[PDB]
């Protein structure tokens, strides 16, 4: 049992979201740099 | 896939035999414990959630594995893994209807083992919650389906170890 | 089978097998028992069946086996009836089965294609394969007779 | 170390049992460590004695393939029982 | 509120993924353009 | 196909050139290969006197295969066929 | 390798379980058959020589296989074909003897599909040669040991093709 | 891909030279064999499905590889087969037409061995089938253009061996 | 087992078993029940015999539980009993198998690395193995206590 | 991936810890140091062009490696590679941001290493690529966020050496 | 292999040129940092036995991975993982010492993968093993030599991920 | 290998054939162009020398392949050139004698070409590195023996091409 295998990887899955990463990996999907606005939300957050 | 009928048709094809005395006898032994295969995969779909919470609460919970730094812990992955018991029951119920377990290897076992070790998920873990719905199952398919079902789902923990 | 054509088909919606679809995994069941033993009744007199046909053939088909045809001669026509005969084993499987499925990947997906090359008549053999259905028919009684005949109307309408 | 058996021994490895042996030779001697085995062992003095030198004994399929198999296989493959044509025709040209 | 269940073909298995388990990781930036409408003629497209 | 497919969505993808699905599917239904007990990458061509092997980061086409520790390789013999030694205990002894 | 008996330890140590009643059971199917396979080893061992000649004399010789062109064409070839006639049988009788088809595996089918390719070895022909021995075998080892002999001929011939 | 005319440009390209008397000579000695490449392509399209045909009944056909236990065994494989046989056919008039194997490279032999190992596909069986179209192919195109024919068809099977 | 160890040797020379190694699978699988009553005898009393071996180890040297010891504390005690565990586990496998293939690949192959990493004393261990020979045998007739004794000595001279 | 907030709650929930006082105060050296990240930012974005520019002629171009033979020879190549310094620059930025290089591993080195050997990439020259972009990046977001933005781009230097 | 000083001396070779200015400062940067390395190596090599032991704890044993069904199951497979530990830690030693990751990539990454993959060795598991190591040197070797030493541990990780 | 003779031998030898008048033919082909192959044996081992340093200097050398950045950059690398020229000399020398490429093909070209792509050895300037030996040697030789001669070298070059 078992003829073959392709591997394995080393997979990491997201446990939640947290702001960061939710403002960060929205950029990366349009592949930018912070926006004008966008730079203003993580003062804010980092401000806090 | 292939069940025990087309095991046996495609055994003879590559021969290109016609089917004879002994090919009709292997057939023979397969239809006459269809009904009773039949009957055990109702009890088996009817019971199903109920299986998984008994097989679960024997096997898996109620320990460090639903506790933080286990890998049954959050909701998340506590659900993921009552999902895999569901394949895993779902498709022993197939390869028992079918009379051949060719559907485990092709459909759950192919690359599974890496696939855990690569997420961490605890194999010897995965293979008590095999065996602890076999322990059920047995109980409530009867005389008639109990070694039947079970060779199934002895050969899904031998494939994961 | 009835079978794969069937575990395969309540398994892409990933749930258990439907209570009506353990109904068609019923009568597949009784008769697969008829099912084998017709397949048994012409796996017997596979010889007559063949040669029979072969001689239905040639009256019906003279031109295949003349100068200019593609089962001209002895051993031309020897492969010729080797084909009838790897096909009349096909109906078998199929009968037993419940459903056709091995028969099309042994048999028919990709016979175009290599009849093609040898340039073999297509039609010529789908009248073949009727041949044997009227030899093979005249061994059963007619409620067997008319489900071996369902998988010979197949593979003559494969071949199409 | 898979290397380095072919040219001692004249063969590739057979197994896991035998490449692991070295393997695990290595890592606490050596490249001195795993020669010496190779150089010592019962099987080198089977078959090379002492005054043979080591020669190639055997080769894997892929290797063997290439030495020839350019060209392919000229041959046919032939069968016991079928029902072929092959050289009828010559055979009538000379008849004829 | 459900599983998304994910279907198959005859030749591979349908799958379903725990609802809340893909509402724990990055959510999924898509692109889409609009319907066209109909007016007069074409979309317009009525984007940015 | 996970091992595979978290390949493919790699941005490496596309320096791979052997395919790797038909491949893999396909073994999924055979019996063991001839390779290496690690991986297709360990055993080097077979010329006179390189030790070659196959690069990894180079023009990756990796293959492996789950191979047991009790497989024993099958190997053709540099030589009569049946001088081969796990046929034939002796064969080395005999003739060249 | 592995045989019934330690396979059906294996299995249940990488689940880490103790042998139970279904483990039980299994070892004693295994070992309630056990003196007939030893009976049939004696059979085929010592009848060896006859099956592979009768097997042959079926399935190979008297044919365009033997004559040029074929590839058991020379005394060369012939030896060496009826070699592996020699390992096929010889090895069948030990996964007979073990109940478990695994040394078929990791000493006879692993590389050889690809290994006989690269020769041009023919493989149709060859299971041949394996099913006209299997066919021997049943008549001369009885009743008995038939069923179970035939199996790891069968497990061989279906390895190539 | 690359041609005749491109294997020089870049070959250039990359010592950034222009075009000097070597060079020169070598495109010439591409233009001055054109015509005739063109000649042998519409030959070799327009026997296309005959040159497989013989092809095949010269090194395939009526042999063990068309019967049960053999590759091209069943009308799917039989078709897959003379369906490669036309890829090589028309690959090769493609690289003979551009004076340049490199499309044999990239577009066929790239992974098509381990391809055939990993499906049971015989090589030497394969080559044969080349090395046969090849012979037909000579024929049909004439002393013009054989030799140039040819040496694709070579590149081909060593590709595979 | 026997037949791992003895069929190789069958294979490794391309033959049949010879009369000897069918006499020799015969006469042990003739001695079966018995073995198997030796492991379930030790199986049922397993907690037993790894506290009571626990005892007469530490006693023979305790300051492996003593402030500069391996196994001192709770935890590190609940490790030391859980590889007399271990141990026992693989006798029983061992018996019934009729040799140690199983026992070796298992736990003594790699054995000393292992130790000699964790620096837990491993002569020790001999000692606390040997104990568990001493319980078990206590539990078991003459003749099955001898049988099963081999296995122990086994690991015993493995270890060492 | 994740970021100075995030690896904090995902270090610590590995262990199933509240968060306490030592991850409280790593929390606040980070929050302390965010708005002088997010005006380097600004800067770097809004003079990207000209960073790459800099960079490119201090520490690539005016050499062989534009040159015939050359990797960043060709408008195809030269245009690839500053492409790629592009990519640098904004992951670079978006690691400082997040106070975390878990980005610049899983998104830009992971397999870069061997892709720049199998490509035939110069690894000196693009690590130089690099460490001149750090160097004019330095000079325009000043004092304040100098060290930090500094970092990153030598951890990506690394990763390729 | 190359270390610092021989990766320059190689990347002017194929130029033919003598070292300049820029080549003459790197190998300065390489020597200023030597005397803290030679000390780091020490401190490691006197330290193998129990940063394996700590790592080991921290990262891998009392879990799956050496219970039954686990990869460091049997004392054959825990002595084969900490004999790989070793490995790691002594080549990164290497590697830091010549200030170059090249021979981690001639001597230890090259098709490790892949072998991992084949035996079924848990990678993300390796890689935990690996960085727990780097922490336990971290604190051992000190503010001199932690950066230093813990770059050639993330480039043994981030290459098998 | 085989030549002339044993070529023809084992071309009938699979046909089970004695010789017959178009065997003895070729034969006769090949034993009355025996004693110029011989003779031009002696002229070529003895120049053997002379041959690699004359087609070095027309086809390899002054150049850019011998400058930095080339492949016959290094005392080491020439001397494998050269070595490598001399293996294809002295090869072609026995094909030439035996009057059959075979030789070329199981000990020289086998596996070649793509040895030279994974060193990265440029091709085409071993082909003219080729082609400038037969130059040479077609001098030396003379009108008896200068045909003969040359094909094997033209055997190797589109050999690697
Ligand atoms: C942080 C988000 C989160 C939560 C809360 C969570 C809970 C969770 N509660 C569980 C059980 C349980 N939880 C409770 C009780 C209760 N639970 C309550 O929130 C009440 C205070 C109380 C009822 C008044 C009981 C009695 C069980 C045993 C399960 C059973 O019914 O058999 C289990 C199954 C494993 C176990 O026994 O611990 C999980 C995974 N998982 C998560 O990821
Ligand atoms: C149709 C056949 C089929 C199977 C069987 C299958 C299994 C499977 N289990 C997975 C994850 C998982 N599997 C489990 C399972 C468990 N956790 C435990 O602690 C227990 C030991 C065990 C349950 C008894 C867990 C917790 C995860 C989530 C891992 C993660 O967080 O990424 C994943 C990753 C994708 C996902 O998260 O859904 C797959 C594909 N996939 C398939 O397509
Ligand atoms: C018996 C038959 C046989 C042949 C022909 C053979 C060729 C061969 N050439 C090699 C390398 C080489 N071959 C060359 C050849 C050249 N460099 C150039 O620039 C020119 C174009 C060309 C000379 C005309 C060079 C430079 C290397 C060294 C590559 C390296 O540095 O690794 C190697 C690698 C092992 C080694 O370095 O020795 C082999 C095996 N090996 C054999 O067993
Ligand atoms: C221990 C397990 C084991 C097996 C089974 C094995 C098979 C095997 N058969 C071989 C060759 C061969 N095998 C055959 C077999 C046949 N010829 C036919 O026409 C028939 C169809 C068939 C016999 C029924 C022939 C003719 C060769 C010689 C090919 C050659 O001339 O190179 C070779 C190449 C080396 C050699 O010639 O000895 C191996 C390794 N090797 C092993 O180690
Ligand atoms: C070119 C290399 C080569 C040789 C020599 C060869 C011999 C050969 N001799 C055979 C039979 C035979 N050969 C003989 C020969 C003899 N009987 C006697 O008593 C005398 C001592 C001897 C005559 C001088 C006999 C009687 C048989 C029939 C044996 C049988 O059918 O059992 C067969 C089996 C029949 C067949 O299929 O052809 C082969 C293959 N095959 C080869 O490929
Ligand atoms: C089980 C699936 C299956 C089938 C059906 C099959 C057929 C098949 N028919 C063949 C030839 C042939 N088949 C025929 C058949 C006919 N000639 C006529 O005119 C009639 C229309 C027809 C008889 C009814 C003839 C005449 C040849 C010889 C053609 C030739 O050699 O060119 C061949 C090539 C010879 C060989 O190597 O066996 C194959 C493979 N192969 C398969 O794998
Ligand atoms: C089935 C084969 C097998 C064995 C035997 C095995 C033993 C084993 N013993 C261990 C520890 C240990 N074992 C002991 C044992 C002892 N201390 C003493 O002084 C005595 C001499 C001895 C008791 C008789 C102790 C004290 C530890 C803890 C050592 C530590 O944590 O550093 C550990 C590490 C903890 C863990 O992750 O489980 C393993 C793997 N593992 C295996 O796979
Ligand atoms: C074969 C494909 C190809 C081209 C064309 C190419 C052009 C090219 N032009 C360059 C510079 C330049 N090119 C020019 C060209 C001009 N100035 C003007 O105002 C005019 C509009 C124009 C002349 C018609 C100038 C002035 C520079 C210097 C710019 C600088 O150094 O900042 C450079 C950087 C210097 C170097 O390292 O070589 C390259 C690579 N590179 C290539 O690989
Ligand atoms: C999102 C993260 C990411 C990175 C960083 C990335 C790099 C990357 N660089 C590439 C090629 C390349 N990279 C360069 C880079 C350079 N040339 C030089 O001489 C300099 C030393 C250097 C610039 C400083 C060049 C010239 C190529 C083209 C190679 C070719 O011609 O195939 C390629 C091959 C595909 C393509 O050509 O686009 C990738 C994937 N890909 C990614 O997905
Ligand atoms: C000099 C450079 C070098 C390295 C690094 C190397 C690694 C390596 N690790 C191996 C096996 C292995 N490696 C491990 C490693 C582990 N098991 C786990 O569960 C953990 C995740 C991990 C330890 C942290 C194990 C358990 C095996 C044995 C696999 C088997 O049973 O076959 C093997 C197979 C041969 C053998 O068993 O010795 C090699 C070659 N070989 C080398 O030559
Ligand atoms: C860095 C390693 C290295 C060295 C040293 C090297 C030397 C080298 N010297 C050469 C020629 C030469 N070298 C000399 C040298 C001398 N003549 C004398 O009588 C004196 C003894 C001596 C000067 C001290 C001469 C005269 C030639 C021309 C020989 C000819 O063309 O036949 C050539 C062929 C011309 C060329 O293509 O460059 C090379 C490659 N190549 C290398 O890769």
């Amino acid at each position: 049992s078992i003829r073959g295998t392709s591997g394995s990887t080393v997979a990491r899955p997201r446990l939640f979201r947290t702001v960061m990463t939710e403002t960060i990996n929205g950029i990366n999907a349009e592949d930018r740099y912070p926006n004008s606005g966008e730079v203003s939300q993580l003062d804010q957050f980092f401000g806090d | 896939m292939q069940d025990a009928i087309t095991a046996v048709i495609n055994n003879y094809d590559v021969q290109g035999k016609y089917l004879d005395g002994a090919a009709l006898d292997k057939l023979k032994a397969y239809f006459t414990t269809g009904a009773v295969r039949v009957r055990a995969a109702a009890v088996i779909s009817s019971n199903a959630t109920t299986i998984i919470k008994e097989a679960a609460a024997k096997a898996l919970i109620y320990s460090d594995l639903t506790r933080p730094g286990g890998n049954m812990y959050t909701t998340r992955r506590y659900a993921a893994c009552i999902r895999d018991m569901d394949y895993f029951l779902r498709y022993a119920t197939y390869a028992m209807l079918a009379g051949d377990p060719s559907i485990l290897d092709e459909r759950v076992l192919n690359g599974l083992k890496e696939t855990y070790n690569s997420l961490g998920v605890p194999i010897a873990a995965t293979v008590g919650g095999i065996q602890a719905m076999k322990e059920v199952v047995g109980g409530l398919v009867g005389p008639d389906a109990a070694k039947e079902a079970s060779i199934y789902f002895d050969y899904l923990s031998s494939g994961l170890s | 089978s009835v079978l794969t054509k069937a575990i395969v088909n309540a398994d892409a919606e990933a749930r258990y097998l439907s209570p009506g679809e353990l109904d068609r995994i019923k009568s597949f069941v009784a008769s697969g028992e008829r099912r084998l033993r017709i397949a048994q009744t012409l796996t017997e007199a596979r010889e007559r069946i063949v040669k029979q046909a072969g001689d239905q053939l040639f009256q019906i088909r003279p031109d295949v086996v003349s100068p200019g045809g593609n089962a001209y001669g002895e051993k031309m026509t020897a492969l010729c009836l080797r084909d009838l005969d790897y096909y009349l084993r096909l109906v078998t499987y199929g009968i037993v089965a419940g459903d056709v499925t091995p028969i099309e990947e042994i048999g028919i997906i990709g016979v175009k294609e290599m009849y093609n090359s040898l340039q073999t008549p297509i039609p010529a053999v789908a009248e073949g394969v009727r041949a044997m259905k009227n030899v093979a028919t005249s061994l059963l009684s007619g409620d067997d007779a008319a489900e071996a005949g369902f998988y010979f109307d197949y593979l003559v309408g494969a071949m199409q | 170390i898979e290397y380095i058996h072919r040219r001692l021994l004249g063969r590739p490895t057979y197994d896991r049992v035998e490449n692991n042996r070295y393997f695990d030779i290595a890592s606490k001697k050596g490249f001195y460590g795993v020669v010496d085995a190779m150089l010592n062992s019962n099987e080198y003095q089977e078959v090379f004695g002492e005054d043979v030198l080591p020669y190639e004994r055997y080769l894997t399929p892929a290797g063997l393939s290439l030495r020839k198999g350019r060209f392919g296989s000229s041959d046919v493959l032939t069968t016991p029982g079928g029902i072929t044509p092959r050289g009828d025709a010559a055979r009538m040209m000379d008849k004829i | 509120p459900a599983d998304i269940v994910r279907p198959s073909s005859e030749d591979r298995p349908g799958l379903t993924l725990p609802y809340i388990y893909k509402l724990s990781a990055d959510s999924l930036t898509t692109f889409k353009m609009t319907a066209i409408y109909g007016a007069d003629g074409r979309p317009k497209v009525n984007l940015s | 196909n996970w091992g595979a497919a978290y390949d493919l969505y790699n941005y490496a993808a596309p320096r791979r050139k052997v395919p790797q699905f038909i491949t893999l599917f396909a073994d999924y239904t055979q019996p063991l290969p001839n390779q290496h007990p690690y991986g297709a990458g360990n055993d080097p061509l077979e010329i006179q006197f390189g030790a070659i092997f196959k690069n990894s980061t180079i023009n990756p086409a990796e293959r492996a295969a789950p191979i047991g520790k009790d497989v024993k390789r099958i190997l053709i013999r540099n030589g009569s066929p049946t001088s081969n030694e796990r046929g034939n205990p002796t064969g080395m002894s005999e003739g060249a």
